[PDB]
């Protein structure tokens, strides 16, 4: 779709053309000719009194590619005067034929779950941070790499709010108002632009964080031992440092090439490959990860329902590993149009979202050891 | 990701609707 | 015939029996009836020391009260210095079964035994400064399960054998062992003044034992399963015993006659330490199920609960002073209420 | 004191039946699980029956399956063992025992040559 | 002054600190292997067996397979009462049973071999320790029990009932009789082990030779297998 | 060998028969006396104020 910006360009160029052009070219010198005038859609040169003016279709429009034939009327009385239409403050126009030659609801019910669910992932995921950091006794690897994932989720979470709340001012009426005066607003702002690279940034820390789980539970069922701290450096430099190894990267190239979208818009898909690949890098390893450990699995159970206790298994192990990705993970934004697109769309949000919300319900609430965790401290508080 | 996705069609729909009131607000004189 | 020593011994049991009936003039919850009760007992963790790895079986108590050793099954004893937190000393032993640990009184030595029979002398004061094994005892065919410093040259241990052992530090020898028990010793507290010391041995039976002189003075019974844990009363004439039954009993060296059991009915995991404050009117009990009951010894109503720890309490000991109690635990942590 | 007396021994032909009493005390005899063991002449000891707290569970040793048959008696405080078609092989000294701990169900150490908690014994001959 | 000797403590601390650490990554990196049986059991000579490939209370035998490091405690002076120093034994990766079979025919030691696992298995401080069992007895069951020699039918009645199961593999040219009575044998202590270990410790039944070499290969495999199923059962995927 | 045993078990029976033994009543008192005579100098049955307390 054609950008405002350059609809103001080409609506500043053709107001400074035609105005130059009037107040340049002489008179006519017709007989009762009304005097040449200019408003604010489009050009009016002389017109014969007492009939009507047929002036060619704007070429500034943005359906100009669409239907360039069109010619705009306005009327003239038969004194040389412009005919005062009823109650208008500009004389008698007419513009039928120079209009042009819906989706709201599928976003608004998209962005409605997507919303809903990252503020309650964001809400279960605190409160699993502050239940697992208050135990003291809970401290190890393992959980130390879970709050690091929950707050890499938190952390997402918090910059989809703030790219909602960036997306209200970019297009909110004062912002709107400066656009078209030809002012700065907020889309030229550099904050604008970093408020998209901070969710980017996000985005793919939480990848890695999920990548990082899922290596550490193979090396731990791999029955592979190394140094515990270096380990956990090594794992913490993979899951934080990582994603600046791209995410700047792409950042760097948005600005020095197309910068007029404020990082919003990924038009070339180019540039867009730069942060995805390494993310479909991350869910190649997670799946496969995901099958090794349901082959351990399965090799636990045949030897010592099966089936069901199989199935449990599996669901469990797909917010730890998010997994569910894989099912649209090579469906690629060039080829996703239409209902496929919004399947892929609504499926990713509304899972994605609710991930946070899973892992933390799986991995602190309903988790064994939390909930006697729970109850004994209970018991010490009543036996205080 | 859908996210970042989701946000360039959202923002691209914006942009034509804000052109289309740039338009509007042409046509009513400003 | 031995059925005729069988008969004598049952007489003398029975005579026993009838002697120590005729003393029971009156109970000690009778005598202590008209005393307030010591009230509800509040003790926070002041101090959580840890840093040890495996589960820790044994500490003692610096006389300074201050210091402490701390044995675990990692192989290590590990001093720390309760003030401060800070690790002063960390010992690595020869053998990762160790099972007991004590403190000498001058603070010098520090001494541990475990599976292997061998009960190790480490000298903390060495002119290098590091800890070197300075006496090795080897005397002993079981287990040993606990080790007391008479002082710098005498230690007296007792192991999983059924007897206990008097040892000379510099010659390495055995002054003089005490074979009266007939089950596995895992436990003794020496006298205040190191004159007599008792021994809970496996087989519900404490003995007064003579250090001097040699031998058995006293048998005390009335316990219905094992004993783990044993300590004396501050004043000296008395002591309480831990056992597996999931009662603690008080027992009186004049009198002969136990006095006093305190014993709960929502418990019934058995005693694993014992150990009383400076006045002696609490006694304080380490339990299975992951808790220290404090027990008023005078009138056997509980006063409080020391719980906060996430496995097997093992060991408990109150400062000479008094103004704090450790306890160790198999998920290797020791803490200090006050 | 923990104390075991056992009784009803004695003299049998081969085919008889004789029945072993033993009377406890010192203890509460329903938390404790008890045991029955023997020992041959020129042999260790060798366990032979068991019975739970209520009695509910019973166990035997291969040997004397069908024969013998165990009861307990918690009110009266005391354990019985009814001994059916003997046999020559049967003929070894009669000890009660019981289990260390209270509330456990592993008996560890009651063949052991020195428990503590095991009864003088009774010897029984065919 | 007081300073100095706090910051004095505070550096030894640190020192202190820095070799635990180091210490550290070698106690969690070693497996601990408690040997138990009786004497008849033949565990010397797989004591042997471990010593050859590579008067005190306790034997410590160190071997290493596939460059992991093994640690096998052997008990030699402590009485016959274990119920005590058993408790030491709570953490220990796996105990491993060696059952003396054919040793009979102690009036039954296999009756007193079952009864020792069996409390082993009941205990409640080793109820989270699996028991690795090689049956080191077959090669002589065979020959006591193809003469009639064994005669294991009047010590167990089962065996005049017993089925052979249909998992069971006979090895190549081993009689019925042998085979039925090997897996009789594992069935009794599967029989115990089936009760009370739901989910938290496991039994892994071997019939073994005193001369087999492999021993180390299966101990290894099981201990891997052991580690594998906590690590799966502390993420609760099992 | 068991007779030995058993004649030191007898042996040890007859020693303990005479030993000196006083009233329950007597003990009881003696020992509710040294319990109240150190009643302030125990700080785990008085919690002294934290100005005291070096585990503060």
């Amino acid at each position: 779709t054609v950008s405002l910006w350059e609809t103001v360009q080409k609506w500043r160029e053709y107001r400074r053309q035609c105005q130059r052009s009037l107040t340049e070219d002489p008179p006519p010198a017709t007989d009762l000719f009304c005097n040449r005038t200019f408003d604010e859609y489009a050009c009016w040169p002389d017109g014969e009194p007492g009939s009507f003016v047929n002036v060619s279709c704007p070429w500034y429009l943005p359906w100009a590619s669409s239907v360039p034939q069109g010619h705009v009327y306005r009327f003239c009385t038969a004194e040389g005067l412009w005919l005062q239409k009823d109650n208008s403050s500009l004389p008698w126009r007419d513009l039928s034929e120079c209009e042009e030659s819906s989706p709201e609801e599928q976003l608004l019910f998209l962005y409605i779950i997507y919303t809903v669910g990252y503020a309650l992932s964001f809400s279960a995921l605190v409160i699993a941070s502050a239940i697992l950091l208050g135990f003291r006794h809970l401290h190890c690897t393992r959980n130390y790499i879970h709050l690091n994932l929950f707050a890499s989720f938190i952390l997402r979470a918090l910059s989809v709010f703030i790219k909602d709340a960036a997306l209200k001012w970019m297009y909110s009426t004062a912002a709107q108002q400066h656009q078209w005066d030809g002012l700065l607003s907020y889309q030229d702002s550099l904050s604008c632009r970093l408020v998209f690279l901070l969710m980017q940034y996000c985005v793919a820390a939480n990848y890695y964080w999920l990548l990082v789980e899922g290596v550490y539970l193979y090396t731990l069922l791999a029955f592979s031992v190394f140094s515990e701290q270096w380990i956990f450096r090594l794992y913490v430099s993979i899951g934080w440092g990582v994603p600046l190894l791209f995410v700047v990267p792409w950042g760097i190239v948005k600005y020095l090439y197309e910068d007029e979208g404020c990082w919003t818009r990924n038009s070339n898909m180019n540039y867009w490959l730069i942060i995805r690949l390494p993310i479909l890098f991350t869910i190649g390893v997670n799946f496969l990860i995901f099958v090794r450990v349901i082959c351990i699995v399965v090799s636990k159970l045949k030897a010592n329902d099966i089936k069901c206790r199989l199935a449990k298994s599996t669901l469990t192990l797909i917010p730890l590993l998010g997994t569910h990705e894989v099912i649209f993970a090579f469906v690629m934004d060039e080829h996703a149009r239409g209902t496929l697109r919004f399947i892929k769309l609504f499926t990713e949000l509304s899972f994605t979202s609710f991930q946070g919300l899973m892992v933390a319900i799986l991995y602190c609430f309903v988790n064994n050891e939390v909930q006697l965790e729970f109850r004994k401290s209970w018991e010490r508080w009543r036996l205080e | 990701h859908a996210e970042g996705t989701f946000t360039s069609d959202v923002s691209s729909y914006l942009e034509g609707q804000a052109a289309k009131e740039f338009i509007a607000w042409l046509v009513k004189g400003r | 015939e031995l059925d005729q020593l069988r008969q004598e011994a049952e007489q003398l049991k029975n005579q026993i029996r009838d002697a120590r009936k005729a003393c029971a003039d009156a109970t000690l919850s009778q005598i202590t009836n008209n005393i307030d009760p010591v009230g509800r007992i509040q003790m926070r963790t002041r101090r959580t020391l840890r840093g040890h790895l495996a589960k820790i079986y044994a500490m003692h108590w610096g006389t300074d009260s201050r210091l402490l050793v701390s044995a675990s099954q990692d192989g290590k004893l590990i001093i720390w210095d309760s003030y401060t937190t800070n690790k002063v000393h960390a010992i690595p032993l020869r053998s990762s079964w160790v099972m007991t640990c004590a403190y000498a009184p001058s603070g010098n030595y520090v001494a541990c035994g475990g599976l292997d029979n061998i009960c190790s002398i480490y000298n903390l004061k060495t002119r290098e400064g590091n800890v070197r094994v300075s006496r090795e005892l080897a005397g002993h065919t079981g287990y040993l399960s606990c080790c007391r410093f008479l002082d710098d040259n005498q230690i007296v241990t007792s192991s999983g054998d059924t007897t206990c052992a008097l040892w000379d530090i510099e010659t390495g020898q055995q002054t003089t062992t005490f074979t009266g028990h007939t089950g596995d010793v895992m436990s003794l507290s020496l006298a205040p003044d190191t004159r007599l010391f008792v021994s809970g041995a496996c087989d519900a039976s404490a003995k007064l034992w003579d250090v001097r002189e040699g031998m058995c003075r006293q048998t005390f019974t009335g316990h219905e399963s094992d004993i783990n844990a044993i300590c004396f009363f501050p004043n000296g004439n008395a002591f309480a015993t831990g056992s597996d039954d999931a009662t603690c009993r008080l027992f009186d060296l004049r009198a002969d006659q136990e006095l006093m059991t305190y014993s709960h009915d929502n418990i019934i995991c058995g005693i694993t330490s014992v150990s009383f404050s400076k006045s002696g009117r609490l006694l304080l009990a380490g339990y299975d199920d992951f808790n220290c009951n404090v027990w008023d010894a005078l009138k056997a109503d509980r006063a409080g609960v020391l719980a906060g720890h996430d496995n097997r309490v093992s060991c408990l000991g109150v400062t000479d002073d008094g103004m704090a109690v450790a306890t160790g635990s198999w998920d290797s942590f020791l803490k200090i209420w006050n | 004191q923990v104390q075991l007396q056992e009784s009803g021994g004695g003299l049998v032909q081969p085919g008889g039946s004789l029945r072993l009493s033993c009377a406890a005390s010192g203890f509460t005899f329903s938390n404790y699980k008890m045991n029955w063991v023997r020992q041959a002449p020129g042999k260790g000891l060798e366990w032979v029956s068991d019975i739970s707290q209520s009695g509910a569970s019973i166990s035997y040793t291969g040997s004397v399956k069908g024969r013998f048959t165990i009861s307990r008696d918690n009110a009266k405080n005391t354990l019985y063992l009814q001994m059916n078609s003997l046999k020559p092989e049967d003929t070894a000294v009669y000890y009660c025992a019981r289990c260390p701990a209270p509330f456990t169900r592993d008996c560890f150490d009651v063949t052991s040559t020195t428990y503590a908690y095991r009864g003088q014994g009774t010897q029984v001959t065919v | 002054d007081q300073r100095n000797e706090e910051k004095a403590q505070r550096e030894a601390n640190k020192k202190i600190e820095k070799q635990l650490q180091k210490d550290k990554q070698v106690y969690r990196a070693t497996h601990r292997l408690l040997l138990l049986g009786a004497g008849e059991s033949g565990k010397n000579t797989i004591v042997k067996q471990m010593r050859i490939l590579h008067t005190s209370g306790i034997f410590e035998t160190k071997f290493q397979v596939d460059k992991v490091n093994f640690h096998m405690f052997d008990v030699g002076a402590q009485r016959d009462e274990r119920r005590k120093w058993i408790q030491c034994f709570n953490d220990v990766t796996a105990i491993i049973f060696v059952v003396a079979s054919s040793s009979y025919n102690q009036t039954n030691r296999l009756q007193a071999a079952l009864k020792l696992f069996d409390s082993i298995w009941n205990n409640k401080w080793l109820r989270d320790t699996s028991v690795i069992l090689f049956l080191n007895k077959q090669d002589l069951l065979a020959e006591k029990v193809l003469a009639g020699k064994s005669k294991i039918e009047d010590y167990f009645p089962e065996f005049a009932r017993y089925t052979t199961p249909e998992d069971a593999t006979p090895e190549p040219g081993e009689d019925p009789r042998v085979t039925r009575a090997k897996y009789f044998i594992r069935d009794e202590f599967l029989r115990i082990s089936t009760a009370s270990g739901d989910g938290r410790h496991y039994c892994y039944p071997h019939f073994t030779c005193a001369v087999d070499t492999e021993n180390i290969r299966r101990v290894f495999n099981d201990c891997r297998d052991i580690i594998q199923r906590m690590h799966l059962r502390q993420y609760e995927l099992l | 060998a068991s007779i030995a045993q058993a004649r030191k078990l007898v042996e040890q029976l007859k020693m303990e028969a005479n030993i000196d033994r006083i009233k329950v009543s007597k003990a009881a008192a003696d020992l509710m006396a040294y319990c109240e005579a150190h009643a302030k100098e125990d700080p785990l049955l008085t919690p002294v104020p934290a100005s005291e307390n070096p585990f503060r």
